[PDB]
RNA sequence: GUGGGAGAGGGUGGUGGAAUUCCCGGAGUAGCGGUGAAAUGCGCAGAUACCGGGAGGAACGCCGAUGGCGAAGGCAGCCACCUGGUCCACCCGUGACGCUGAGGCGCGAAAGCGUGGGGAGCAAACCGGAUUAGAUACCCGGGUAGUCCACGCCCUAAACGAUGCGCGCUAGGUCUCUGGGUCUCCUGGGGGCCGAAGCUAACGCGUUAAGCGCGCCGCCUGGGGAGUACGGCCGCAAGGCUGAAACUCAAAGGAAUUGACGGGGGCCCGCACAAGCGGUGGAGCAUGUGGUUUAAUUCGAAGCAACGCGAAGAACCUUAC
């Protein structure tokens, strides 16, 4: 990305709800752009939220996604001399896309052998505020301050 | 434990470490803090986080005391420098005024090599 | 810049040579005890020359400072 | 000569405030310091940071200039004294009394030397810490001579404008310091820049000549050997001044040009990095290669840009062994 501010590629809203998020999810559960049983797969999730839970599934995931994005992250950085591990705010877009491929991961993590299950399961335990996914944002965020004696390489 | 209120704070900036002073109106110090005491070691020390750090340490310490009203009076260029004038400020303490007091030589002694360069 | 108005306009006529006339030479020095440049005091070089060597005496006098502590910040 | 002017020009005595270090007192506590990181080091016999007092040495912030003074070296806190140079005005006096200058005499940054004194900071040597492949260095902590004063000595230098001194002549513009004027500007002395003619290898110089001329002095005659040897003179010493030869090379060298290059600068690109998704490197096998083996293992390809490459077809054939 030398020459442009490369744009942010558009998105499909979702075949069911209808949100851009699900799709964006849905495809990071893909993979070998097998789209189908990434679909399916999401959407046996969002039954099972149902199934285990009062609210509708498209809310809970809304709530998992906002728990695990990290405000604050550290970034490396040379300072003639050293490699500095710099703090500094995470822009609402790098924000979504590590939430979203930090769930993906977390779960797909978990023990339960049924793909969907893990993402359902995943899921719910962001929505508490409990899980891998949810740690990683933790640790992310302990690092990030925790080396705020070097907030000022603004960068 | 003597109930002062108002005093004034010494700012020792540089920039290897950042040192406060909180004192009396008198000048004799009531409570201190540095880079070190917060925690710090060698070159984080020096850093504008250590004095804020630094600076509210001096502040809550001096709190105690009773301090409500300090006088910063700043001295050196050290980074933090102006970290720590902020800390102070927004410490509860009443921060009633600023004063550069940074010493100067109207050429007086060599300097060491590392500061001379300048004939 | 310094493009605030020239000590020696906003005055009368007054001998430059007074090491005494504090109420004056005091305009001539910066919010420290510094000796104001001639792009502030806008004197000549021989004026301006004339005013250090009266600046200094009333130093020594004590009637002028040899330096302020800057206040702000 | 008379009248005026500017100046860190020199010498002596005195004196002011800021800062560093040390000492004393107070208050205060666990670190300070230092670096790319660190460590040595200093601190609970209380350091650092803060306030008050004292001692001492060295240097003078702002003003300060792109400025001024001096023959050069060089000279800046303030005051007085002693003293050099110099510029302008008036046109008053002498009447060629001028220029230069081998040798002589004097001055001459720093370091260095001698005797005595002083010694705060700094700091060769040196003692340690760190770095490194090593570090007899760069960085950090200490530190003696010295740096300072007096007296004597040394006599060097990128002692530079790398431009000897003096006089005359040859467009201007502009900025500046100091004097005069009828003070829009004219005029004299000094500092800068741009430029006529002209000069120059070029760069550049250009009324502050590197132009055009005259006078006098010094100096050069390819590079290395060599600022050495010897002699002499000087020095307390270190060493200074003068200053070769044998031998040896076809160069050594000045300026400018086009490139290339830089752990030089500015601007800008590429799946270059970063962001991200998948993978190689592990395993088994396929294939090419190195090596090794063999009677032969045909040959070529070699960092990128050789290695599932020439081989889009090796059992005989192909096939070169
Ligand atoms: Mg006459
Ligand atoms: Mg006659
Ligand atoms: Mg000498
Ligand atoms: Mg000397
Ligand atoms: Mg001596
Ligand atoms: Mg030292
Ligand atoms: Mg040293
Ligand atoms: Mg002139
Ligand atoms: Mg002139
Ligand atoms: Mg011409
Ligand atoms: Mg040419
Ligand atoms: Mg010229
Ligand atoms: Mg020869
Ligand atoms: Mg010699
Ligand atoms: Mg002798
Ligand atoms: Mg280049
Ligand atoms: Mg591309
Ligand atoms: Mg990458
Ligand atoms: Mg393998
Ligand atoms: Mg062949």
């Amino acid at each position: 990305a030398r020459r442009r501010r490369a744009e942010v590629r558009q998105l499909q809203p979702d075949l069911v709800y209808g949100d851009v998020l699900v799709t964006a999810f849905i495809n990071k559960i893909m993979r070998d752009g097998k789209k189908n049983l990434a679909a399916r797969i999401f959407y046996d999730a969002c039954k099972i939220i149902q199934e285990k839970t009062g609210q509708e599934p498209l809310k809970v995931f809304k709530q998992a996604v906002e728990n695990v994005k990290p405000r604050m992250e550290v970034r490396s950085r040379r300072v003639g001399g050293a490699n500095y591990q710099v703090p500094m705010e995470v822009s609402p877009r790098r924000q979504q896309s590590l939430a979203l491929r930090w769930l993906v991961q977390a779960a797909n993590q978990r023990p339960e052998r049924r793909a969907a299950v893990r993402i359902a399961h995943e899921l719910m335990d962001a929505a508490e505020g409990k899980g891998g996914a949810v740690k990683k944002k933790e640790d992310v965020e302990r690092m990030a301050e925790a080396n705020r004696a070097y907030a000022h390489y603004r960068w | 434990k003597r109930q002062v209120a108002s005093g004034r704070a010494y700012i020792h900036a540089s920039y290897n470490n950042t040192i406060v002073t909180i004192t009396d109106p008198d000048g004799n110090p009531i409570t201190w803090s540095s880079g070190g005491v917060i925690g710090y070691k060698g070159s984080r020390k020096g850093t504008p986080y250590a004095a804020q750090l630094a600076a509210l340490d001096a502040a809550k310490k001096a709190m105690a005391y009773g301090m409500q009203s300090v006088d910063v009076i700043v001295r050196g260029t050290g980074a933090g420098r102006e970290q720590a004038i902020r800390a102070l400020q927004a410490s509860g303490l009443q921060v009633k005024s600023i004063v550069d007091d940074t010493p100067v030589p109207h050429n007086g002694c060599r300097p060491k090599k590392k500061f001379r360069k300048a004939s | 810049p310094s493009r605030k108005a020239k000590v020696k306009a906003t005055l009368g006529e007054f001998d430059l040579r007074d090491y005494r006339n504090v109420e004056v030479l005091k305009r001539f020095l910066s919010e420290t005890g510094k000796i104001l440049p001639r792009r502030r005091t806008g004197l000549s070089g021989k004026e301006q020359r004339i005013l250090a060597k009266t600046i200094k005496r009333a130093r020594i006098l004590g009637l002028l400072p040899f330096t302020e502590k800057l206040v702000r910040k």
